[PDB]
RNA sequence: ACUCUGGUUUCUCUUCAGAUCGCAUAAAUCUUUCGCCUUUUACUAAAGAUUUCCGUGGAGAGGAACAACUCUGAGUC
RNA sequence: AAGGUAAGUAU
């Protein structure tokens, strides 16, 4: 299908009635090129936080490549500091979840 | 070049319309300096010679005679009111306002047919009459 | 120069000219009509001065008609960009949290009252004390020390020449 | 809009639902009032409002 | 270390717009094409040119309010 | 929005 998609793409290159809302027939994002169709999300090496995307979900949705690399590169003291920071963060999260649905 | 008789005074137009006998008094309200009204006046002048026996045209100026502007809601150019037999006739030509022709006729023969139909309806005594050509569409295509 | 006036006389005027179907406010005539020419403009102000979620209440002054025919809000909605963005980000987080917590959400009725609801008298039920509670966050006192002193206000830091011009 | 704020102030429904109803009305005027007939161009505004709401 | 240096909040008034007037964004009319097309209200959608419209800055003027506290540079200091 | 007022007759 992709080969035929490129084929007809090159062929195309060279050779009242009120409406309630928008229609899907105007979408332009449909590109057969897998590189363009599947674009690597710019995670900024663990620093990419989209506005509307849930922070916890984004952390879960993060590829964790940067996180894993930082964990590997972190020294023993750095690992201890990170463990303490995440323990405090987990305690804070438990504190917030205690208030919710109490 | 707008040589048709014109009512200098408002009351003069009233008595001129009143002083009618077996004739149709086409009072064309508007202003001569308007271009569409100039075309309408030219069409009326062309018709006047051919149908002067029963159709009399008597123009008037809204500024000169503003008392009748509110009487029949005179707030558009090229308005024509076939005030015949001391009775405002109901000329229906496929338009919302079936008592006022407020645009210059495309052809003189159409206006002649309209005015003779108005004369026939007025003589018959009916206060309403229809047009052989509906103007709901302009036949643009 | 001219100054302000107490709202009591405005309330008296609107109560007197409650309805024009009687012979009360019929003498206004052209004066009354004049104001009508600029009726939509005031609506613009009422769509620009309308409160934000943090604004529990606001006391913006108005330009009213001497006959009470029309009232004009003489306020251009001014908010500094960073503080507005911070406030609406706090509201974003808070709305997301509330949606997470609330198991069933309720939307109100398309007509807020009956289709023949009379104009509610300000002194009757608008003067009710109960203001409910605006959507306000609980920021960390240590981190939000330069925040909670004036945050969640209609015109924060007003009359503080060290930070803004003032009026 | 004014009556919605009035009923909010006079107790009734909480402020979270007040904001939700404000959002809806702002993004559903086309459905609420149907400006389509009143003015064709307004359709553009309402349709884009749906688009922004779509993202919101 | 010495002399002069002298306000900022404001309210309006009258001008000029350079400056993304505005780190936002509407509408109206006209004009050429596109879907046109069933007459205007209208449209669809772009271009072109105006206008109103929300606003703003510069500059100047006149009162009120802090006008007495000076800020500050100059004054071989 | 509309392009969907029958006219007539004296009260």
């Amino acid at each position: 299908k992709d080969k035929s998609k490129e084929l007809h793409a090159i062929k195309e290159r060279y050779l009242r009635k009120f409406v309630f809302e928008w229609d899907a027939s105007e979408d332009t994002s449909i590109d057969y090129n897998p590189l363009y169709k599947e674009r690597h999300q710019v995670q900024l090496l663990g620093r990419g936080f989209i506005a509307g995307i849930d922070l916890k979900q984004q952390k879960r949705e993060q590829s964790r490549f940067y996180g894993d690399l930082m964990e590997k590169r972190r020294t023993l003291e750095e690992k201890e500091q990170e463990e303490a920071r995440l323990r405090k963060l987990r305690k804070k999260e438990a504190k917030q979840r205690w208030d919710d649905r109490h | 070049s707008y040589m048709l008789p014109h009512l200098h005074n408002g009351w003069q137009v009233d008595q001129a319309i009143l002083s009618e006998e077996d004739r149709v008094v086409v009072i064309r309200f508007g202003h001569d300096w308007d271009p569409t009204c100039m075309k309408m006046d030219e069409v009326l002048y062309s018709i006047a010679e051919k149908v002067k026996n029963f159709a009399v045209i008597y123009l008037v100026d809204i500024t000169e005679v503003p008392d009748f502007n509110k009487m029949y809601e005179l707030y558009d150019p090229c308005t024509v009111m076939f005030f015949f037999r001391n009775k405002h006739i109901m000329i229906d030509l496929g338009t919302g306002n079936n008592n006022k022709i407020n645009w210059a006729m495309e052809d003189k023969q159409e206006m002649v047919d309209i005015i003779e139909t108005v004369y026939r309806g007025a003589r018959k005594g009916r206060g309403l009459v229809v047009s052989p050509k509906d103007y709901s569409t302009k036949y643009r295509y | 120069q001219k100054e302000d006036m107490p709202p009591e006389h405005v309330r008296k005027i609107i109560r007197d000219h409650g309805d024009m179907t009687n012979r009360k406010f019929r003498h206004d005539k052209r004066v009354y009509l004049g104001a009508l020419k600029y009726m939509p403009h005031a609506v613009l102000k009422l769509l620009e001065n309308m409160p934000m979620p943090w604004e529990q209440i606001r006391d913006v002054p108005v330009l009213y008609h001497i006959t009470g025919a029309i009232s004009f809000v003489n306020e251009i909605p001014w908010v500094i960009e960073p503080v507005y963005i911070s406030q609406w980000g706090s509201m974003w987080i808070m709305m997301r949290r509330e949606k997470r917590d609330r198991r069933h959400f309720k939307r109100m009725r398309f007509p807020p009252f009956d289709d023949e609801e009379p104009p509610l008298d300000y002194a009757d039920n608008i003067l009710d004390v109960e203001p409910l509670e605006a959507i306000q966050l609980e920021l960390d006192p240590e981190e939000d020390a330069p925040v909670l002193d004036w945050f969640y206000d209609h015109q924060p830091l007003r009359d503080s020449r060290k930070y803004v011009n003032g009026s | 809009v004014v009556d919605s704020h009035v009923q909010y102030r006079l107790g009734n429904v909480d402020a979270f639902q007040l904001a939700d109803g404000l959002q809806y009305i702002f993004a559903h005027v086309g459905q609420l009032t149907g400006m389509y007939r009143y003015k064709y161009k307004l359709m553009r505004q309402i349709r884009m409002c749906k688009d922004l709401k779509h993202l919101i």
